[PDB]
């Protein structure tokens, strides 16, 4: 039993808290895998980590920590979009695959630059066809965006606009934010802009919708549009950076839509572990020191689980692992084509990797209602389906317009 | 000397032939050379020399990233980083700075992100960055008495962080932002959208590849001519426009361009002891195989700040330790990190290029004004941040009117 070990970076603060549920995911994971004597049988995974802080600055000092000392890793696992995106551009000097649970930027489908990646996590492509079926349902061809300018996000609002334009809507204003969106929540006021979609993580969404709330760019005629992925009580947390009081931020998000990607198997299924996802819920739970809704990463958790097991499968295909060096494209090459050629069921459901869009086909659409969030809908965007509760709400009764009709 | 200890330098940049960019690092390697003549002559560092160590990043992100990791793995133990040219390169080095306890100075990394001392804390840069031009563009505007104004900008992080910069410049002043609009990838609806709003004075902050694009529809629009001036970036290649070339031609007529100053105007004696035009006719002397760079006095003036930084960290009547502390750093010591920054926080010395002052790691130093005049860039304006001062060259700047145009 030779060791094979992974360097992964797990962000346990910062954008997106992931690792706090996806580090435990992982061990529990490899437990598994390892425990199995039909996989690895002679070999035992082992798994070298640090706490990435979802920062590419803090990625960087150990990502340099893991290439520059014994032992050698055979695969590297990034969580966030900025550290994936620095550890993939990264790897091909080291001829390393990488291989991330958490990573949801377009950008990475570039297989030109990014040659040696994978992902479990899907691509924030999938939230773009459920928000133009939304604007559809609700008569808007007339939308704002707002983003902070992480790639994650820019890469999402470039694909967004080639499928509004394929739809006949237009985004008609645009602004962007490295830190401080007080210019682009008052140019959106301004503007009088109704229907916006906002892409930021989850520290510069309370300060986005401070601002909101100073412009009065909420209410009857306001709707938005936020990723899924925050904590349900995001709005709520005190933030030195902010001067609204809870009370301001509950009344300036108040009626917001949500997507996010249905990322566990609603059928009572078992999977390749031999678990079902209830089970897999109940026993990371186990292990969890916080409850599911006080933990990040806990939606993406299933993902985290299922990347380990993606990469025993593919080492098991492979097989002379203990002689991989970063100066040798063979057993990468070979790797690499074991992952390209996965097909297994996971606690996510049926995991296979092609690079653009990263598999399964549902998103859940909430909506915030009384400080709140209400399941409104899901939607399929390959058989086109969207699955409405009639559970959505709105003043007087109905959504608003994307603009005044009536300047004759 | 034998017996002389050296003051190792990691310096960061393109200088392959292989890569386009590699033309700057080869074409400021004459003025660091001469910089590092005279250093060493004056025995100013004695009786330690300074060792700048020369590492190619290829204007590569992978290439970049190995060549500081090898860097710290194999060459000498470096006290600073000198360089950083291609903008995502720079940003890669930058942010993890605080890992190595390295301060790093930039003198050709103009984007303004780099300005975030939350982000890049231990980052300098000799070279005034993309957000300079908005205190000069006040001046200009107070100058010839426009207070209304439109912007245009891309929809890119660079582009809209000097727009969202420019409302604080503006602010308290008595100028109107009348219109904001911005594009993506066809700035012909948001040309027609200021049009629509009488603007006449337009500050633009969008690429070189777009501005052809702009005026373009800025021609179809009538946006040019007596009534209205387009204020832009002015760090395009030269010809950079070399719609048919005469339309474009005519509706770029009298275009204002902002950028920084390469080199001090000023017949003035600087720290070398020699005056920015000496200093030229030294540097085009030194050169040989390679055309010039603008950035070359930028670099010249940064070996300056390095060498004073290191005459500061060495000034205490706690000699032999300072001296020890110097030859055990090994990355690792946050305390001569702190000494370093400090020093090179209180820079301030007449260089080639004005007066090398930082506030808060930026340069405070000159920008220039140039006019486009018959397929010609005239240089027009200097505007002196230290001084907040404007001068507006005697017969240069022209006007297609009678009179400048109206704000309205
Ligand atoms: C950096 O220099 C500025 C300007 O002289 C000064 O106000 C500031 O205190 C310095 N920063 C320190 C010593 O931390
Ligand atoms: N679902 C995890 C993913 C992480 C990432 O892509 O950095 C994510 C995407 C977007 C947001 Cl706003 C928060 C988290």
């Amino acid at each position: 039993r030779r060791a094979v070990y992974i360097g992964a970076l797990f962000p346990m603060s910062g954008g997106w808290p992931g690792g706090q549920a996806c580090q435990p995911a992982v061990e529990m994971a490899l437990e598994d895998v390892n425990s199995r004597r039909d996989i690895l049988p002679d070999y035992e995974l082992k798994l070298i980590h640090h706490d990435s802080k979802c920062d590419p600055g803090q990625a960087t000092k150990y990502l340099y920590e893991l290439l520059y000392n014994d032992p050698i890793k055979i695969i590297l696992m990034p969580g966030c979009s900025s550290v994936s995106t620095l550890v993939a551009e990264a790897a091909r000097m080291w001829n390393l695959i990488v291989l991330s649970y958490g990573s949801s930027s377009p950008a990475l489908s570039n297989r030109q630059r990014f040659p040696t990646f994978f992902r479990t996590h899907p691509s924030a492509t999938l939230h773009n066809p459920t928000r133009v079926k939304l604007f559809e349902k609700w008569g808007w061809k007339k939308i704002a965006t707002i983003q902070q300018t992480t790639e994650v996000f820019t890469s999402t609002l470039d694909d967004l606009e080639e499928r509004v334009k394929e739809a006949g809507i237009e985004i008609t204003f645009r602004q962007s934010f490295f830190s401080d969106p007080a210019v682009p929540v008052k140019n959106l006021k301004r503007q009088d802009a109704r229907i916006i979609v906002g892409l930021f993580y989850e520290t510069e969404a309370r300060k986005v919708f401070c601002e909101v709330y100073k412009e009065r760019l909420f209410g009857k005629k306001y709707v938005w549009f936020l990723i899924g992925w925050y904590a349900d009580n995001w709005f709520k947390i005190y933030d030195p950076s902010i001067n609204c009081t809870v009370d301001e931020m509950t009344e300036a998000v108040e009626g917001h839509i949500t997507t996010e990607i249905v990322m566990l198997n609603p059928a009572n299924t078992r999977s390749i572990s031999n678990m079902t996802s209830q089970e897999f819920v109940e026993k990371l739970t186990k292990r969890l020191k916080r409850h599911p809704e006080e933990t990040g990463g806990f939606q993406e958790a299933p993902l985290a689980y299922d990347a380990i097991w993606a990469l025993a499968l593919a080492l098991n295909k492979t097989s002379r692992l203990e002689d991989f060096n970063y100066n040798n494209q063979t057993i990468t090459d070979q790797i690499y084509r074991a992952m390209n050629s996965s097909s297994f069921e996971g606690v996510s459901g049926h995991v296979v990797f092609d690079a653009s869009g990263s598999r399964m086909a549902w998103t859940l659409i909430e909506q915030l209602q009384g400080g709140s969030y209400k399941k409104i809908g899901y939607y399929d965007s390959t058989k086109d389906d969207l699955s409405w509760s009639k559970t959505d709400k709105w003043i007087g009764g109905s959504p608003p317009a994307d603009d005044y009709k009536d300047d004759d | 000397p034998p017996s002389s200890p050296p003051l190792s330098i990691m310096g960061l940049m393109p200088l392959t032939k292989e890569v386009a960019k590699g033309s700057i690092g080869r074409g400021v390697l004459p003025a660091v050379e001469l910089a590092i003549e005279q250093i060493r002559n004056e025995s100013l560092l004695r009786p330690y020399f300074l060792d700048l160590r020369l590492y190619d990043t290829e204007c590569d992100n992978a290439k970049g990233l190995k060549a500081f990791y090898d860097a710290i793995k194999y060459g000498p133990n470096h006290l600073m980083v000198f360089g950083g040219v291609c903008p995502s390169v720079t940003s890669i080095i930058a942010e993890s700075l605080q890992g190595w306890n390295l301060v790093q100075l930039s003198f050709a990394a103009t984007t303004p992100v780099l300005a975030d001392k939350k982000k890049y804390p231990y980052f300098f840069r000799t070279v005034p960055s993309d957000n300079a031009v908005n205190p000069a563009i006040l001046k200009l505007l107070k100058h010839y008495q426009w207070k209304r104004v439109g912007t245009l900008t891309q929809d890119v992080q660079r582009f809209s962080e000097v727009r969202n910069d420019l409302t604080g410049v503006l602010y308290g002043e008595d100028i109107e932002i009348s219109d904001t609009e911005s594009f993506s990838n066809d700035p012909c609806t948001s040309v027609k959208k200021l049009k629509g709003n009488d603007v006449r004075i337009i500050l633009g902050q969008f690429d070189q590849n777009m501005a052809a694009k702009v005026f373009c529809c800025a021609y179809e629009e009538n946006m040019y001519g007596s009534k209205y001036q387009w204020i832009i970036p002015g760090w395009y290649e030269p010809s950079w426009w070399e719609c048919l070339r005469k339309n474009l031609l005519a509706a770029m007529e009298g275009y204002i361009g902002v950028d920084f100053e390469p080199l001090s105007s000023k017949q003035i004696k600087t720290i070398s002891g020699k005056t920015p035009q000496q200093y030229e006719r030294e540097y085009n002397n030194k050169r040989s195989g390679v055309g010039p760079s603008k950035f070359h006095g930028y670099a010249y003036d940064g070996i300056w700040v390095i060498a004073k930084t290191l005459q500061r960290a060495m000034e205490t009547l706690h000699a032999s330790s300072r001296h020890q502390r110097i030859q055990d750093f090994n990355y690792t010591d946050h305390t001569l990190g702190r000494i370093i920054l400090n020093a090179m926080n209180e820079t301030n010395f007449f260089g080639v290029t004005g007066q090398v002052v930082f506030r808060n790691g930026e340069r405070m130093g000159t920008i220039k004004f140039t006019q486009f005049q018959d397929s010609r860039e005239v240089k027009v304006g200097e505007y002196n941040a230290v001084a907040d001062t404007l001068e507006i060259i005697n017969d240069t700047i022209r006007f297609q009117g009678s009179e400048p145009p109206k704000d309205d």
